[PDB]
């Protein structure tokens, strides 16, 4: 017992890789990888899986929980929010990768206290004239829940006070203010 | 509810 046993995960996370064609839809543009829950199963799939710098620019990762996709048009990703984190052109070389990288912890592991059940996932954004980080959340109503998860988000990253993060819902984001900043 | 700590997550890269 406890010597053979693989380490679980508390949500099952579906893994999605996004590449932009003009050809066809966004929706079929994203696409799934695989599926875990366990410790052990994340690093298995994420030691063989690009870092986010070396992506092709125009590509996506989207860590989202089992059940909702990365799109605005889940029920779950309806409504809800997105905790935005803007990256330059400099910041290609070792915040993207530090930073995605601590965003995926915090999802699986669930630091985020009793507000990780609204916690829908996050995505990357590998551009060319910026780069961009983001949490999704499933109510930017939950002033007490959203509040909570992008301030434990920034220190766990460990960002300045200079700098202060932007959360704004997909309502807007689809037609930009923020909601709430930290 | 299972958390796991950033340590720990550290730790079972091997
Ligand atoms: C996450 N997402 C971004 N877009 C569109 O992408 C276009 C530009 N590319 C992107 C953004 O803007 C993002 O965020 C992103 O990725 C925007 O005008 C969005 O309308 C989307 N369109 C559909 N139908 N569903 C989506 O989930 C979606």
């Amino acid at each position: 017992p406890e010597h053979y046993i693989k380490h679980p995960l508390q949500n099952r996370w579906a893994l999605w890789f996004f590449k932009n064609d003009k050809s066809k839809t966004w929706q079929a543009n994203l696409r799934l990888i695989s599926k875990f829950d366990t410790v052990e199963d994340f690093w298995a799939l994420y030691n063989h899986i690009q870092l986010s710098s070396n992506l092709m620019p125009g590509c996506d990762y989207s860590l989202f929980k089992d059940g909702i996709e990365p799109m605005w048009e889940d029920e779950k990703n309806k409504r809800g929010g997105r905790w935005l984190i803007t990256l330059n052109k400099q910041q290609r070389r070792s915040d993207l990768d530090r930073f995605w990288l601590e965003t995926l912890l915090c999802l699986i592991g669930e630091s985020f206290d009793d507000y990780s059940d609204d916690v829908c996932g996050a995505v990357v954004n590998v551009r060319a004239k910026g780069d961009k980080i983001a949490i999704w959340t499933t109510e930017c109503e939950n002033r007490e829940a959203v509040t909570h998860i992008g301030r434990v988000y920034k220190e766990r990253l460990g960002l300045p006070p200079k700098i202060v993060i932007g959360y704004q819902s997909h309502a807007d984001t689809a037609t930009t203010k923020n909601r709430f900043v930290v | 509810r299972i958390i796991y700590d950033r340590k720990f997550l550290m730790e079972c890269r091997n």
